[PDB]
């Protein structure tokens, strides 16, 4: 499995489409898209526990956490699998989303395929925040969009 | 085997209601969690109809999965607005390359038999174009000929499938199901089929009762029929 694909949509005018790709079964994974419809600033992004988008957050489950850590900002040594941080929207609210990410994978215990991949309204705190739901979530707010990632080839 | 979900009277009110059926091993109950597992050769449709039961996911790691089925195109004949989901696919492993398919249809224009595939990728941006080959093509129809509650020139569907794959071969790919549209002609997108379709997701298979579709917001914007 080497390249994976996710349509965000939503409720309102967030949408957008993000690509992946992995080369080695355990080389980094490029991920790349855009974003649009956002307000100017930062918003969490992340990868859920499932893909399971018939009831909300609750079918989607926690972020993805295969190895049972807490949350933290992408180049943190504590992480969720799921954990990547934020996308930036400029003034005209477009996210250009340009990554390279470790942890996740497209193949193996941290394989994201078929899990949903989220946007979130505010900036997640990297787990920096001084309370508890900061360790599980980040804090970023309400879900602007989300889309079940997918096989690409 | 397969897991169902449903007091201590209510307990041997539905051990007594499936007695009298063949096939059956074995059934263990757990009323906490309200559901009942069932160890069997037989169909889970006859276990289902003899009751209010639904098809439920096991404990077991990466078995159950949800496919929520949308329209990709507008379509001129489809003039339901409020929702692009149409159907949905309840997944669940039940042998070692078994899997079960509990699929419903709501809110599809033309009556007829829908055709359920799975496609070779879970790319959905541009609808069934971007899904690549048929990789499992389902022989049984989806029998649409019910009319939906969701308003007249509606209609309504379900059935259960089987497919001879363990469901982590399924998980990213796309669940299709199309009909060949009666009227082609009327289609401006040189369009000829009326598809709707979903990536294939991971699941944790615990599924209330109602088969339905909430937004990102939680409201419902879409159930089977009754
Ligand atoms: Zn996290
Ligand atoms: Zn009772």
């Amino acid at each position: 499995a080497t390249k994976a694909v996710c349509v965000l949509k939503g409720d309102g005018p967030v949408q957008g489409i993000i690509n992946f790709e992995q080369k080695e079964s355990n080389g980094p994974v490029k991920v790349w898209g855009s974003i649009k419809g956002l307000t100017e600033g930062l918003h969490g992004f992340r990868v859920q526990e499932f893909g399971d988008n018939t009831a909300g957050c609750t079918s989607a489950g926690p972020h993805f956490n295969p190895l049972s850590r807490k949350h933290g900002g992408p180049k943190d040594e504590e992480r969720h699998v799921g954990d990547l941080g934020n996308v930036t929207a400029d003034k005209d609210g477009v996210a250009d989303v340009s990554i390279e990410d470790s942890v996740i994978s497209l193949s193996g215990d941290h394989c994201i395929i078929g899990r949903t991949l989220v946007v979130h309204e505010k900036a997640d705190d990297l787990g920096k925040g001084g309370n508890e739901e900061s360790t599980k979530t980040g804090n970023a707010g309400s879900r602007l969009a989300c889309g079940v990632i997918g096989i690409a080839q | 085997e397969a897991t169902y979900a449903i007091c201590e009277n209510c307990v041997n009110d539905i051990k007594a209601c499936l007695k009298n059926v063949p096939g059956i091993n074995s059934l263990n109950f757990d009323i906490e969690q309200q559901i009942m597992s069932v160890e069997s050769s037989v169909a889970p449709s006859t276990i289902i109809n003899t009751l209010d039961a639904i098809i439920r996911g096991a404990g077991k790691p990466n078995s159950s999965a949800v496919a929520i089925l949308e329209t990709f195109q507008k379509y001129t004949i489809d003039q339901k607005k409020d929702t692009a989901v149409r159907g949905l696919a309840r997944i669940v492993q039940v042998g070692e390359n078994k899997t079960l398919f509990d699929i419903t249809v709501n809110g599809v224009p033309e009556a007829g038999n829908y055709h359920a595939s799975i496609h070779e990728k879970g790319d959905v941006s541009k609808g069934v174009e971007s899904t690549g080959k048929v990789w499992h093509k389902f022989d049984e129809p989806i029998e649409c000929f019910n009319e939906s509650d969701l308003g007249k020139n509606l209609y309504s569907g379900k059935t259960f499938l089987s497919a001879p794959l363990p469901t982590w071969q399924l998980i990213g790919r796309s669940f299709v199901i199309s009909k060949s549209l009666n009227h082609p002609e009327n289609e401006p997108s040189s369009v000829k089929d009326y598809s709707f379709l979903g990536v294939i997701a991971r699941s944790a298979g615990v599924w209330e009762n109602n088969k339905q579709v909430c937004a990102c917001t939680g409201k419902t914007v879409w159930a089977a029929a009754k």
